[PDB]
């Protein structure tokens, strides 16, 4: 009962290559809020800010 | 959902941009998965 043809052997299955992915968003920027005039000249409130 | 942008990984800005406007072609898809766009073509009139 021993076969005379040899069996077939198997192929592997192939192997998942993991991927992942980067995506950046973009956030609108802000707009300015509203002038309001001060009482000191310019070199105090520049030193200020 | 999550799984297909993964399995797309580099080309997924532009497609999901694309996605997100309604202007997606399955032209710009196949190429991000490296398949010829008339079997896509074919898919979808398979579908229709």
């Amino acid at each position: 009962g021993q076969p005379l043809h040899l069996p077939i052997y198997a192929t592997p299955a192939d192997p998942k290559a993991l991927l992942s992915a980067a995506v950046a968003t973009s956030q609108g920027g802000g707009k300015l809020p509203e002038s309001f005039i001060s009482l000191w000249r310019f070199p105090h409130m520049l030193e200020n800010a | 959902f999550a799984n297909w942008v993964n399995s797309l990984g580099e080309k997924a800005s532009p497609i999901l941009t694309a996605f997100e406007n309604k202007t997606l072609t399955a032209e710009k898809l196949a190429n991000a998965m490296n398949l010829d766009a008339n079997l896509l073509e074919q898919a979808s009139i398979q579908a229709q």
